[PDB]
């Protein structure tokens, strides 16, 4: 209908519009989205705030290299977050552990624990090609929630 | 003065007979160990060496001169670890010769 | 205060665990040259005193007991 | 054909299609196909999001994913015209406002007893249920052994797999029960005559798939599940209140996805302990799963501790 | 042997250790049951307490069963407090692991002898 | 020779042959090889027998301060009969002058260790524990620290193999994190560098 | 005794440094932290791996240093190995190795200066440290990370330019740290926020094996960098600070003076330049120019050995230590005689800088303890050692 799905064009538009995300800073790719939020590529008010509570976030970031004792801490929060939630993890130690990658305590992917979306590769991506990943995940958003209850 | 530089020790109190005693605190001590080591042979040397130039000159600032330590209630610290060392030397034996010589190939380094 | 009372208590221990012992619940079952059991078993039979009846085992003695008239015995003198 | 260990990044030589796969059962069955690892083709309907879950299973390269509506023949002709096997375990409850509800267990099976089988696939296993009978209840108990002979002309060896009711983590039947928070908790309905079904445990139901997905010599033979010890009593109901102490359905909520004060009440309390001449599963062995150790799990209410 | 022990002397000090902390063990496994939350049955721990005693039983030797005492006492150091969150404690059972098969003819026809 | 070679001097090296030759002289007790570095380093081979007196010995004196612990390592060596090499490095504050002491050791013969000796030794001491299994004696506090919980490899020893046997995943078969056998996606292609035809003169074997 | 565990908190900061905290109450005086966040394998790694091919992974062992590590790589192999470096090379190493200290001293007063909870001179510093970026871009591969230095001295020629623009960057940065003078030094809040905090002045500061400030700002004058030489670095002119007292704010007045000594060198180090060439000439080390290796024999069969396998070392071992801009750099470089090396153990700071946490923070607040930790700059990462 033209009058029902005339509606997730605002709702799927709001979320897009508002993203609280959370960091983990765990390696050097931590360093570099700090010049993001340092203002010459000022990271807030182009849609999305600064840091936050772990409980109010929307977009969870798994910034370098995960290892197994960090395994359990990780789906601890990855459960706390609220459902409309996508993962995007920065780094190349992130899609498949860099290098480190032959190590015997280095998690192998950071996709073998949580379900990520966006891959942004590099060794510091450079604050420059990150902002084009985000761009890139509100252009993800043209997903629909009417005409799926509408439909089945 | 009223700071020693160093942070952590007060200038307490007097110089030039605090270490006068402690130099012949150790030498009497020093007598005790049975003479075949050359640790008295080189331990009495300096001390007597110190001692000689310590008692007893004006001033304070002379006395740092050659005496080569830090502030002179530092140089107290110098030789205060130093008494506790040698009445160690009583306990265990260096003097006795060598003991558990290695089996014949260990210090080579290359494999 | 009762040396009786302490013969209860020790005499269901043993088939109160259903291991080895097949109503076995004699004074000479020797534990492991009479009774047979795992050496790690008999500091088990020793466990079941410090919540039924209360008691201690501070010492070797749990190493000394082998039979349970010596339990027995070894209450007796802890408590009459 | 298979190499080296089954671990995960492993080939072994299947090739599955597992439709639905988007609710409590269809997801946790593909959960062991990628431990063992395949070429796992899934495809849903009109879900991006609701799948995302399910990815981190197969390693990489394993799943893939297609889009089909079912009432259409190309979309599910042109996903299954590479693999070997293919189950199916499409279905739901109450008839939607928009479909029909009644071919959808007639015509659906067939839509893949099409072409589809004359692809060239082998061990096609559908879904049963145990007490989806001829007789005249009910509305959605009956019209699926409608499906069980009208469909069972196609595919004329299949073995069919015939489930009893299903115990898990997030089921209907064991969730609508302690979900009953009201003004009074009634049983079904106040009397404990014919209460219970078979409740097989969740394991069991995935064990008795990969164990028949190359078995061999498992078709036409179809299988019944046996449930726990023995029938069940009336106690289950009150042994809810005992230890419990007393995706994509819209953007606020859903206007239907009631109770149903219809033909569901009925559909559980119609027991039917069917014929034990069937095989069905200790020959598909080995399934053996008590209630009184998995009860803990799924239920969950305010002490949590004590 | 030129070597000085560690702790015990000669296999009488050394079979009263592994005695000492299996008590310790003991009145573990139905603490910990509840407390991290887990739901197996607590016989269960109490097997697999002295499957792990028993299966090292081959030993002759001493200061080597007195390194495993240093190896068995700081393993509750962790587990009286709280510093396996909920998954050390269960990777002691090999539990979702497909099952070996240990056969001759089962091994013959997956696998190139592994 | 020319530019672009290091230009070595002879004065230290004349007072670390000076310095280090009567430190043999007064405990020949515990030193069994000395050795002066061309680029001006000393190594005191210890039996560890003398691992606490030595080093109470240098910990203070009137002619050698050397209050600055920086630096315990471990090495390894297989084919040596006694494996491993504990090898301290410890500065004079007061002269500039860096000194290491050698003390070889064995698997399970334990070593007295520098507890009150020095207390920067404190998470130092530790790690040898957890990455070889070098028990060190009457240390207050052994624990686990670098490592995961659940390793019994000790891995920085030459057996333990590049990946280990834990490769870690998730399912959501109920919830936990299990491990698993180790699956690689790639060999870590092992190539073979070592270029024939004996580049040194001076470093040659004994050609037996 | 409430047993607390404030660290995997992503509190800002930083968020790792898991602990607990058997607290008294109100005081501490029981802290007993755990670490291993990140061992990510790193000293086993390296033994696979030839000289030039190991080399990045001592610049990802910071996150900040990228010319202060690799500073204590290179100059710990070219002892190995009899090579003086030539003369045009070491007057880039002291000016890079004077600019990562430009990097270090102002991530470690605004990041400790954020847990505090200030935020404007987090924004108000950055923003100017946006301008030396640029520099690393311009000269060697990257943002930060660079394998930049090599063990034949620099890789290349930084290129035309760099000398009227780092004149003009030095020129303009006085005012910048005359900005945090009056946001911080004349406060009294801050001053009041610490004074007579982490009181640790005795011979047990020593004892602890502590490097620099939280050294000398706090007492006993020592440094490696005018008893120690590395390269040309003795032929300026510079002092070192002192603070007065064994607490953190005379700890982090070392850091004020310190950065007001790096805009000196580098204003003294410009003047002094000679024209030159890059790299060790005699070949069996350094790679020959592009251009020579194109045209005659000798080069390419210097060239494609040059990759394939690395440098022949000498046995022996080795041993040294720079000063990194937060303490101490020991590299105990064993050498096996082959391409590729045997262990290679590294000291970094924080191994005695942290474990001296449990002497620094009893008889005291929990709200402290936070104020304590942004005052050693620790990094994480860097505590792999
Ligand atoms: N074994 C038992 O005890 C038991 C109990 C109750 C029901 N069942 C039946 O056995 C199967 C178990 O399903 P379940 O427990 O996992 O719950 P479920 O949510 O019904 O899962 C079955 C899948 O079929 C999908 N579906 C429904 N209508 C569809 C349509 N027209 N076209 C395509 N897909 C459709 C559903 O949603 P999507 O469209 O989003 O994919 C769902 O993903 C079902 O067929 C169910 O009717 C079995
Ligand atoms: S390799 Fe990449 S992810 Fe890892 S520390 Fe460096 S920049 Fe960060």
């Amino acid at each position: 209908e033209y009058v029902v799905a005339k509606l997730d064009d605002l709702i799927n538009w709001a979320r897009r519009s508002s993203l609280w995300p959370m960091t983990f800073g765990l390696a050097c790719c931590a360093v570099e989205m700090m010049h993001m939020a340092a203002p010459r590529y000022d990271m807030d008010r182009f849609g999305v705030v600064f840091r936050a509570s772990p409980r109010q976030s929307d977009v969870m970031i798994v910034a370098g290299t995960l290892t197994n004792k960090m395994a359990p801490a990780l789906r601890k929060v990855y459960d706390q977050m609220p459902e409309p939630r996508y993962v995007v993890s920065m780094g190349s130690c992130a899609n498949g552990g860099g290098y480190y990658h032959y190590s015997y305590s280095v998690v192998r992917g950071c996709d073998r624990i949580v379900p990520v979306d966006i891959y942004v590769p590099g060794c510091p991506p450079t604050a420059e090609a990150l902002l084009y990943g985000i761009l890139q995940l509100q252009k993800k958003i043209k997903r629909e929630k009417r005409l799926r209850i509408w439909y089945r | 003065k009223k700071t020693t530089g160093l942070v952590g020790l007060a200038v307490c109190e007097t110089p030039h007979e605090r270490l006068k005693i402690l130099y012949t605190k150790i030498l009497d001590v020093l007598g005790h160990i049975p003479k075949n080591a050359a640790y008295r042979k080189y331990t009495e040397q300096i001390t007597n060496e110190k001692l000689s130039m310590v008692k007893a000159e004006p001033d304070v600032k002379k006395l740092e001169e050659r005496l080569q330590g830090g502030q002179i209630e530092e140089v107290i610290l110098q030789a205060e670890n130093e008494l506790s060392l040698a009445r160690k030397m009583i306990q265990w034996k260096p003097w006795e010769p060598l003991v558990e010589e290695p089996p014949a190939s260990q210090w080579k380094w290359p494999i | 205060l009762t040396l009786e009372g302490i013969k209860d208590r020790v005499l269901y221990v043993l088939k109160l665990y259903d291991k080895i012992d097949p109503e076995k619940l004699s004074v000479n079952s020797h534990f492991m040259k009479d009774l047979g059991l795992d050496s790690l078993d008999q500091v088990e039979i020793i466990m079941a005193m410090e919540d039924e009846f209360g008691f201690e085992i501070p010492d070797i003695d749990a190493e000394k007991l082998m039979c349970p008239q010596e339990i027995v015995d070894y209450i007796a003198d802890k408590k009459d | 054909i298979p190499h080296g260990k089954g671990g995960r990044s492993s080939v072994s030589g299947i090739v599955a299609t597992v439709f639905g796969a988007t609710g409590f059962l269809g997801r946790y069955v593909v959960n062991h196909l990628g431990r063992m690892g395949s070429q796992v083709i899934v495809p849903h309907r009109c879900e991006p999001y609701d799948t995302m879950h399910l990815r981190p299973m197969g390693d990489l390269g394993q799943i893939i994913f297609m889009d089909w509506n079912g009432r259409d023949k190309d979309s599910i002709r042109r996903a299954v015209e590479h693999s070997s096997v293919v189950i199916n375990l499409v279905g739901r409850e109450w008839e939607t406002q928009n479909f029909d509800f009644e071919d959808v267990f007639v015509k659906i099976p067939q839509a893949i007893a099409q072409v589809s089988k004359e692809a060239g696939v082998e061990k096609f296993i559908h879904i049963s249920h145990l007490n989806a009978d001829i007789k005249s209840s009910s509305k959605y108990l009956r019209s699926k052994a409608v499906g069980e002979k009208e469909v069972r002309e196609t595919f004329p060896e299949a073995t069919i797999i015939k489930p009893a009711e299903i115990f898990g983590r997030e089921d209907r039947f064991l969730n609508y029960f302690a979900n009953i928070r009201w003004f009074g908790g009634v049983p079904l309905i106040s009397l404990g005559k014919k209460t219970v079904k078979q409740p097989v445990y969740i394991v069991d139901v995935t064990k008795g798939i990969i164990n028949a997905i190359k078995d061999p010599d498992a078709r036409g033979k179809t299988f019944a599940f046996v449930g726990p010890s023995r029938y069940l009593l009336f106690d289950l109901v009150q042994y809810v209140f005992a230890v419990a102490h007393r995706i994509g359905r819209l953007f606020e909520i859903s206007p239907f996805e009631p109770w149903t004060t219809r033909d569901k009440v009925e559909r559980i309390h119609t027991t039917d302990k069917i014929l034990p001449h069937l095989p069905g599963l200790e020959d598909l062995g080995v399934e053996a799963t008590p209630l009184e150790l998995k009860a803990i799990e799924v239920l969950r209410r305010h002490r949590t501790y004590r | 042997t030129s070597v000085k022990p560690i702790f015990s002397r000669d296999m009488n000090e050394a079979k009263r250790r592994v005695r000492e902390l299996y008590r310790a063990w003991y009145r573990e496994v139905p603490n910990t049951v509840h407390l991290f939350q887990l739901d197996i049955s607590v016989k269960q721990g109490r097997d697999k307490v002295r499957e792990m005693f028993k299966k090292n039983a081959h030993i002759t030797d001493p200061r080597v069963v007195d390194l495993l005492v240093i190896k068995g006492k700081m393993e509750l150091e962790e587990t009286i407090k709280v510093w396996k969150q909920r998954t050390h404690v269960m990777r002691f059972f090999h539990e979702t692991e497909a099952p070996r098969p240990k056969d001759f003819l089962s091994k013959f026809y997956v696998g190139h002898d592994p | 020779t020319r530019p672009t070679v290091r230009p070595r001097n002879d004065v230290a090296h004349k007072q670390l042959s000076a310095f280090g030759e009567y430190v043999a002289e007064i405990l020949p007790k515990y030193v069994q090889q000395v050795q002066v570095s061309c680029f001006n380093e000393l190594e005191i081979c210890i039996h560890p027998d003398g691992v606490i007196p030595v080093l109470t010995f240098l910990r203070d004196h009137s002619n050698a301060q050397f209050k600055s612990l920086a630096d315990l390592t471990a090495v390894d060596i297989p084919t040596r009969q006694n494996r491993f090499e504990i090898v301290y490095n410890l500065l004079s504050l007061r002269f500039n002058s860096r000194i290491r002491v050698k003390t070889y050791t064995d698997e399970l013969t334990p070593i007295e260790s520098s507890v009150p000796v020095y207390k920067a030794a404190n998470w130092y001491e530790r790690e040898i524990w957890d990455m070889f299994g070098v028990f060190f004696a009457n240390h207050p506090d052994l624990r686990r620290i670098l490592t995961d919980y659940g390793f019994e490899g000790h891995p920085f020893r030459k057996d333990f193999p590049l990946s280990g046997y834990v490769e870690l995943r998730y399912d959501d078969e109920v919830k936990r994190v299990v491990a698993e056998p180790v699956e690689l996606a790639q060999e870590f292609r092992k190539f073979d560098l070592n270029s024939p035809w004996e580049a040194f003169p001076a470093y040659r074997q004994p050609p037996e | 005794n409430l047993t607390l565990n404030f660290g995997p908190q992503h509190p800002a900061a930083h968020g790792v440094l898991r602990l607990v905290m058997e607290l008294s109450g109100e005081m501490v005086r029981k802290c007993d932290p755990h670490i291993g966040l990140l061992h990510r394998g790193t000293e086993k790694l390296i033994e696979y791996k030839t000289y030039l091919q190991a080399l990045p992974y001592f610049d990802r062992l910071d996150y900040v240093s990228m010319m202060c590590n690799e500073q204590a790589y290179s100059l710990a192999v070219e002892k190995l190995l009899n090579i003086q470096p030539p003369p045009r090379a070491q007057w880039i190493r002291v000016l890079f190795g004077e600019i990562t200290r430009l990097l270090n001293h102002i991530m470690a007063v605004t990041t400790h200066a954020l847990d505090i909870g200030a935020m404007t001179p987090f924004f108000w510093m950055f923003e100017e440290r946006e301008k030396m970026f640029e520099f690393y871009e311009r000269v060697s591969g990257a943002r930060m990370h660079a394998a930049y230095v090599r063990p034949g001295g620099v890789h290349q020629d930084l290129p035309l330019g760099l000398m009227d623009d780092i004149y003009e960057f030095s020129k303009n940065f006085s005012l910048r740290i005359d900005e945090l003078e009056e946001m911080l030094t004349n406060n009294r809040i801050w001053r009041n926020r610490t004074v007579d905090i982490g009181i640790v002045t005795a011979e047990d500061a020593l004892n602890y094996g502590f490097s620099g400030v939280m050294l000398r700002g706090s007492g006993i004058q020592w440094d490696l960098r005018k008893t120690q030489p590395y390269d040309v670095y003795d032929q300026v002119e510079f002092d070192v600070p002192i603070g007065s007292r064994g607490d953190c704010y005379d700890r982090y007045l070392c850091r004020v003076e310190e950065m007001r000594q790096s805009i000196r060198i580098i204003s003294q180090c410009l003047n002094k330049m000679p024209p030159g060439e890059i790299k060790v000439d005699d070949a069996k080390v350094s790679p020959p120019k592009r251009a020579e290796m194109k045209t005659s024999m000798e080069s390419l069969i210097h060239h494609f050995k040059l990759y394939t396998e690395g440098y022949q070392v000498p046995p022996g071992a080795t041993y040294t230590a720079i000063e990194a801009p937060k303490g101490e750099f020991g590299v105990y470089l064993v050498s096996d005689g082959s391409s590729r090396p045997y262990r290679c153990k590294i000291k970094a700071p924080g191994f005695a800088h942290l474990a001296g946490l449990d002497k620094m923070s009893k008889g005291h607040m929990l709200a402290d303890v936070v104020a304590i930790i942004g005052t050693q700059d620790i990094v994480f990462g860097e505590v792999d050692r």
